[PDB]
């Protein structure tokens, strides 16, 4: 506040309350994995170079 | 619950430290605001701050005068804070010497607007005025800021000066030769109900009589011409509606020994008044008498 | 030290929304039957006196001698009511319909809307319902009492069209930003009893005064020492242009039918305004009782 002279409109004692919030914004990047490479990865074959 | 805390002696309200002092002292800080002696602490009087335009504050910079609001049928400036002296210009009690004296000093907009707003009927002219009390301080701006009092005494701050009440000479009216030890003041409004005209008279009664019926007995004793004019108006114009021919109300009390004649100095116009020095304002409802 | 308050309990269970609704009325006017020091919650307002066959004027009779008070603080299990004294200044909430100004004479008045009401959102319980008398300016209270007495004086002949016009233009009041209307005392063409007693006593004192004063000024015309009696009976001779027991009973009936009208012909101003807070919902009124 700033003080002024007598008779002039002064300022009331003032407070305030401000509340923010939070936004949702999920992200995703899907992907696929080939069936031949997965059957070669998760299953073990014979001894070939 | 103990004997030292139940039967404790009642305190002196200025004896202990102030609430602001102990609140600052419990954390032991320093602030440039002086705190140790608050002013306006033991003031039994009740202060009230009221706005007023500049067009009514002449003969008000002197401390001590009445303050009477009026109603108007308009909406936004609806209430107008007339002083006591400005009510006398419409009053046919004061002489034409004094009325053509103070008529030439209220040259403004809102003052003559108030005089034009006492134009309508008298039964509602009773209802327009309601007493707001006295005033001690001004500020002398465009919108000066009064400090109205309504209950208790009337004094300068720090109690170093007692302010008085100012009532003009022709409104002053004593109904006795010997004053009592006390006398209450009053505001007597009478209506000389003549044929064409209806313009009233304003009085202040400093009577020592307390009980109200014993005051309306003296009022009917001393206003016989006004009630006779009221019943003359009631016979001579039937099918009309006149009422409230004489109006009274309290204004406080003085101590019945500080009444003497003084003079006003404002715009170099000397206005002879009587004062009441050690005055207290104690108001009451608007009663009347027929 | 504490202050001379009145504790008030609440027998029903209280919820946080109801206490949050109650704490809006910090400095509100509340009536009390007798100033005890521990009251139940069935004695906060006029809902102990809300009745069907009795109406407004009985509530005005109960309110004029009710010992009103102000709330101070709301907390768990106890409500601190402050008894105001003659000659101190008090904050008072404006629960009424009209904004106040600086200097208005303020007096209590019962609410015009009964228990059946669509606009109220007040403290409501299983049966108990908090009501609260408004504080209007005294010109409004005079106008409401006067217009209600006049439109209750026509509670007998509502068949005619011009009296319907008179009541329906008398059903409303005109004040500062106020198109406020007051409901009819006649409900389904039978009148509540005390309003009937009020207007009956009004007409009775009128007819007694218009009948006996000519005989009494005939008996008074021999002691004429003042200039008032001759015009007093000149009025009676202008208007037209006995056993002693009957006139004794007539005069006693005159004074008792007047004495039953003190609640209507006068009432005392309760508060009076020192200032009005901004947005006009509060005022710091000095008590005057």
């Amino acid at each position: 506040r700033v003080a002024s002279g007598a008779g002039l409109p002064t300022s009331r004692q003032t407070t305030i309350m401000v509340t923010k919030y939070s936004e949702k914004s999920p992200i995703t990047i899907p992907f696929e994995l080939s069936a031949a490479c997965l059957t070669y990865l998760r299953e073990t074959f014979e001894g070939t170079i | 619950m103990d004997a030292r805390a139940v039967a404790k002696r009642p305190r002196d309200p200025a004896d202990e430290d102030n609430e602001l002092v102990t609140a600052l002292k419990a954390k032991r800080e320093v602030n440039t605001i002086s705190v140790r002696y608050l002013y306006h602490a033991d003031h039994q009087a009740l202060t009230a701050r009221f706005f007023v335009p500049e067009g009514l504050v002449e003969f008000e910079a002197q401390p001590g005068a009445l303050l009477i609001r009026m109603e108007t049928g308009c909406d936004s400036p609806r209430h107008l804070y007339i002083s006591l002296y400005l009510l006398g210009i419409r009053a046919s009690n004061v002489s034409a010497s004094t009325r053509c004296l103070l008529e030439s000093v209220y040259t403004a907009s809102a003052a003559r607007a108030a005089l034009q707003w006492l134009d309508l009927g008298p039964h509602l002219l009773h209802r327009r005025l309601e007493t707001l009390g006295c005033v001690k301080t001004v500020s002398l701006g465009i919108t000066s800021l009064l400090t109205c009092v309504m209950r208790g005494y009337l004094y300068n701050t720090l109690k170093t000066e007692v302010f008085a009440l100012m009532i003009p000479k022709d409104m002053y009216l004593t109904w006795e030769e010997t004053r009592g030890r006390l006398q209450y003041v009053y505001l007597i409004i009478v209506y000389d109900y003549d044929g064409p005209e209806t313009r009233p008279g304003i009085y202040v009664l400093t009577s020592s009589i307390a009980h109200w019926q014993t005051l309306v007995d003296v009022a009917r004793g001393k206003f016989a011409r006004e009630r006779c004019s009221f019943v003359n108006r009631r016979i001579t114009r039937p099918r009309q509606i006149p009422l409230c021919t004489g109006v009274i109300q309290k204004l406080g009390w003085c101590l019945a020994d500080d009444i003497h004649t003084s003079f006003l100095v404002h715009k170099e116009l000397k206005l002879s008044v009587v004062r009441l020095d050690n005055f207290s304002v104690e108001l009451g409802d608007f009663r009347e008498f027929v | 030290a504490m202050e001379a308050n009145i504790f008030c309990t609440f027998d029903h269970k209280l919820s946080i929304a109801d206490v949050g609704k109650l704490t809006k009325l910090v400095a509100a006017v509340v009536p009390i039957p007798q100033r005890l020091h521990l009251i139940k919650h069935y004695q906060l307002g006029l809902h102990q006196f809300v009745d069907h066959t009795r109406g407004y004027v009985r509530l005005r009779g109960l309110l004029r001698n009710m010992t009103l008070t102000l709330m101070r603080r709301v907390e768990g299990n106890q409500i601190l009511l402050h008894v105001p004294t003659h000659g101190l200044l008090y904050t008072v909430l404006n629960t009424g319909p009209v904004t106040w100004e600086k200097g208005d004479a303020l007096c209590v008045l019962p609410p015009l809307f009964h228990g059946p009401l669509a606009r109220e959102n007040l403290l409501t319980l299983g049966q108990w319902e908090l009501v609260l008398p408004w504080i209007v300016p005294m010109p409004l209270a005079l106008e409401i009492n006067q217009r209600l007495l006049i439109m209750g004086l026509f509670s007998l002949d509502r068949s005619y069209e011009e009296v319907k016009a008179a009541v329906q233009q008398l059903q409303t009041i005109t004040f500062r930003d106020a198109t406020f209307t007051i409901p009819d005392p006649v409900i389904d063409q039978h009148l509540l009893i005390d309003m009937k007693t009020a207007c009956l006593s009004m007409s009775m004192v009128a007819n007694l005064a218009s009948e006996l004063t000519m005989t009494y000024v005939r008996k008074l015309a021999l002691e004429d020492s003042s200039m008032l009696l001759v015009k007093c009976q000149e009025l009676l001779m202008r208007l037209d242009r006995v056993s002693p027991d009957d006139e004794i009973a007539r005069l006693s009936a005159l004074f008792v039918m007047l004495r039953q009208l003190d609640d209507l012909i006068r009432e005392q101003v309760v508060f009076t305004v020192c200032d009005v807070s901004p947005d006009n919902k509060s005022a710091t009124c000095i008590f005057k009782g």
